């Protein structure tokens, strides 16, 4: 089934040979051990985290502020743990969940810094030549959270 | 990636059923679980009603088949019993 | 020897799965610029608008003034973030 | 509309949540009337709920002034100097309670459009992107088409 | 004139206050202001859809730029991240691209790794074991 | 002006046709026969209609309370 | 990272100079590349109002 | 004129090839349909609109469980071009009263009676 080397004889993309599974698994173990040792020795500075809260994903870091568009049924100044942390990343390494990281790995903590109402939003409907005109004002409840700390544990 | 998610057996929409949307969003720093989310409660109620309807329909169809079988048995046994003379 | 991406720029990326296979670890130390890849430090209205346009590679239109209406509509104390 | 209204950025007063949470509301002032249907709800609130609220929020000084007035009011003064005046005219006890609790939980910042739902003082941990990130370097830093 | 309206000043001001930042007589004359203020409010109401639409378009453009910086294409990146079960949304992906270039490069490497793992599976379909990053975590 | 069918439109139509073919297949195999199903839901249907009839016939003005009438006197409640 | 505010902003929003060689190249593909670079759609910090375009020199 | 369409019965007579393709055995037929409205009833005849309302498929992409019996099948035949029908699969049998509150309908069409929301 040999084909002389022409423009269309071979695919236009480079041939990629993936590493053999056994050696690659050993390499993964080595890399995971290295990152775990970094976590053990605390060789990281700021930690950021993609956390799924409410219905959205927030890129978060310590001292950050987040504006949830609804009341959370929590007293102001109350401390909370954000549990759906999709990603935790540092200067030299990042950990990705599938799709969520375990509780033992990451601990994102926040505090209900404020409870407020949004500025009046105007909902106007209008249709020409139909005497159809309506106006409504809505103030969506909101909660400001401050992210206090992001902790990781050597549980890889 | 709706098609791939369907192939793997997950919801086509990641916002659908699964750990990402079913699990509680948060809990108290102490460790106490948070009160169930309104969406989670609504979803649980809807799923319970769906399961109850599934059970009701299955039971009704099974009872109908059993009743039909009993009717056939009664008709045949009666027509046989008529042979008495 | 297989590399997911060229390792020359912006960091050396190393992907891995934990033993359980439920989380992905990425080790991406930044790559420093080699010393050999560096060089030693060396040691009227019309004409004005044409000069400015040539200097900043823009058009003449943005160098003409604006009316009092816009100059006063402009917010002089805009909100500042971070 | 946003374009016909001031806006600000999501922010706290003094990094209110970092070290400890400090209730931003500091003063409540209920102007109420002995007589007048308008302030019936305010009178019932003062009778039943104001003491409980005061003890629940020890950091807020609550003044209750009974003077003849047609529209009873509550003036909330926050630590950052903000003053928000809300009429409790013809509001029921539960309505007044919810309004007062909202004032207590709210910060002094103006209730205007907030540009972003978030605020980071350190948006980047690995270094903000710039055109030369992801660009490989060359030997002796030679620009393209450079003879030497 | 038994009953005569006395609030007309405030009734007019309720609209003129919103009209104050318009051009021409639309900001002064009520007859003209009311028509334009109604249009302004209708546009504000309808703009909440376009804001969301453009944010996703902006996020998609930024992600396309970031992925092209690594030789990937946006469809490949998104599809392969989904296949790897990384449920990061476009907003977060654009934020990472702008502010976490190393993390974004790691994610692009994962996507390309999956995209090549995908292709090896297609070539030698069947006997070949599932790729290391192609293995799917099952929830029950 | 003439309009023309693109490969994307053809693929969309083919996808819909495949879904409908699967629908045909799954409808081709009933569980019960018509004689078997006859009357198997009569009791439940009758109970549902009885509930509907009861709801329709239970329509009547609501009660009126001396407490509701007299509470209006509170509009002039004052402090002595 | 660790830059001062003004240098960081200047670096992020600086405009780079790119070189395209048009020899035997289709003008359409050259124009696609040049238009992406000119608009700045090749930058993750892109925005229509940020004036983030770059310089393209086609020879 | 445009009128109701009478589908010939041979359309709903599966063949062995169809059985192999779709993975359903003519013997031991499934009991329950899962029907989802994947098409709008707008621009469709009022009788199709009415059948959709009867089957309770007003909301699109919202599965509804129905009996796999001749009358329901006749209605589903009337509105077949607007819906997706899949057999309801019960790997752990129909839910018991104990686990009635922990059920979940997978995209595969399976009603699982446990929903632990944890990795396997």
């Amino acid at each position: 089934g040999y084909v002389p080397k022409t423009s269309l004889s071979s695919p236009p993309w480079p041939e990629v040979v993936l590493p053999d599974p056994v050696e690659e698994t050993r390499h993964h173990a080595e890399v995971v051990k290295k990152v775990n040792e970094m976590i053990v020795t605390g060789q990281y500075g700021r930690l950021f985290a993609v956390v799924h809260f409410a219905s959205r994903q927030w890129k978060v870091t310590s001292e950050d502020l987040i504006l949830i568009g609804n009341e959370l049924d929590l007293a102001c100044g109350e401390r909370i743990r954000l549990e759906k942390v999709l990603l935790v990343g540092a200067d030299n390494f990042t950990l990705l969940g599938k799709p969520l990281l375990g509780k033992d790995l990451v601990r994102v903590e926040a505090t209900v810094i404020e409870k407020t109402e949004s500025w009046p939003r105007i909902i106007m409907r209008f249709r020409k030549r139909k005497n159809f005109k309506k106006k409504r004002i809505v103030t969506t409840p909101q909660t400001v959270l401050r992210i206090n700390s992001i902790e990781i544990a050597p549980c890889l | 990636g709706g098609q791939w998610r369907l192939q793997q057996g997950l919801a086509a929409n990641p916002s659908g059923y699964g750990p990402l949307t079913e699990l509680p969003d948060w809990s108290y720093a102490d460790g106490r679980p948070a009160p169930p989310m309104k969406g989670q409660l609504r979803r649980k109620a809807e799923r319970e009603t769906f399961a109850r309807r599934v059970v009701l329909l299955s039971q009704e169809m099974d009872a109908g088949l059993q009743a039909w079988q009993l009717r056939q048995q009664k008709l045949q046994e009666e027509q046989r019993k008529q042979e008495n003379a | 020897t297989y590399s997911p991406l060229p390792d020359d720029y912006n960091c050396n990326v190393e992907l891995a799965l934990t033993s359980d296979g439920r989380t992905i670890v990425c080790y991406h130390p930044s790559v420093d610029i080699p010393y050999e890849h560096t060089k030693p430090i060396p040691r009227e209205e019309g004409p004005m608008i044409e000069q400015l346009s040539k200097m900043f590679f823009t058009t003449k239109h943005r160098w003409y003034p604006h009316g009092r209406y816009h100059r006063c509509r402009k917010n002089l104390n805009p909100p500042k973030d971070r | 509309t946003a374009r016909g209204t001031p806006s600000r950025f999501l922010a706290s007063v003094l990094h209110n949540g970092l070290g400890r949470y400090v209730q931003q509301l500091q003063r409540l002032s209920f102007s109420v009337s002995r007589d007048g249907a308008s302030s019936r709800g305010a009178r019932e609130f003062v009778e039943r709920e104001v003491i409980d609220f005061a003890r629940r929020n020890p950091g807020v000084v609550i003044y209750v002034n009974s003077r003849p007035c047609c529209v009873p009011r509550v003036v909330a003064e926050y630590l950052n100097g903000a003053v928000r005046e809300e009429s409790i005219h013809c509001k029921s006890v539960e309505e007044i309670s919810t309004l007062v609790q909202k004032l207590a939980d709210q910060s002094g910042l103006d209730v205007i459009r907030i540009r972003k739902p978030f605020h980071t003082d350190n948006p980047s941990i690995q270094g903000q992107w710039h055109p030369f990130t992801n660009k490989p370097t060359t030997f002796r830093g030679l620009r393209p088409r450079e003879v030497q | 004139l038994r009953n005569r309206v006395t609030d007309r000043y405030f009734r007019i001001q309720e609209v003129l206050k919103h009209a104050r930042h318009f051009r021409g007589r639309k900001n002064r004359c009520y007859r003209l202001a009311v028509r334009t203020v109604i249009r302004a409010f209708v546009k504000c109401t309808k703009a909440r859809y376009l804001k969301k639409k453009n944010m996703r378009t902006l996020w998609i453009n930024r992600i396309t730029a970031a992925s092209q910086e690594h030789g990937l294409k946006y469809p490949a990146l998104i599809g392969n991240l989904v296949k790897c079960q990384v449920e990061l949304n476009r907003k977060v992906l654009a934020d990472l691209a702008i502010y976490e270039p190393k993390t974004f490069k790691s994610l692009a490497a994962l996507a390309s790794r999956r995209r090549h793992e995908g292709f090896a599976a297609a070539l030698g379909d069947g006997k070949e074991p599932e790729g290391i990053f192609s293995r799917v975590v099952q929830y029950h | 002006r003439p309009r023309f069918v693109s490969l994307r439109a053809k693929q969309n139509m083919i996808r819909r046709l495949e879904i409908e073919a699967e629908n045909h297949y799954w409808l081709s195999m009933p569980y019960m026969t018509r004689e078997q199903e006859r009357g198997h839901a009569a009791v439940r249907r009758r109970e549902a209609f009885e509930a509907i009839k009861a709801a329709a016939t239970s329509k009547f003005p609501p009660h009126r309370f001396i407490a509701d009438q007299l509470d209006h006197l509170n509009v002039t409640k004052k402090w002595s | 990272s660790s830059f001062s505010r003004a240098p960081q902003q200047w670096a992020t929003f600086a405009r780079i100079w790119y070189l395209l060689d048009g020899k035997m190249q289709p003008p359409g593909k050259l124009a696609a590349m040049a238009s992406i670079r000119l608009q700045g759609l090749h930058k993750p910090v892109y925005h229509a109002l940020s004036d983030c375009g770059d310089h393209v020199v086609i020879m | 004129k445009f009128t109701r369409s009478r589908i010939p019965e041979k359309v709903f007579q599966a063949s062995p090839e169809d059985h192999e393709k779709y993975g359903g055995d003519p013997q031991n037929p499934h009991k329950l349909h899962i029907v989802t409205r994947i098409k709008s009833t707008r621009r469709r005849p009022y009788w199709e609109k009415d059948i959709i309302k009867m089957l309770g498929l007003e909301k699109a992409h919202t599965p509804q469980v129905h009996k796999n019996i001749p009358s329901v099948n006749a209605k589903l035949k009337v509105v077949k071009h607007l819906i997706r029908i899949k057999p309801l699969k019960l790997p752990q049998g129909l839910p018991a009263e104990e686990n009635m509150s922990n059920t979940c309908l997978k995209s595969t069409g399976e009603l699982v009676v446990q929903w632990h929301l944890k990795p396997v």
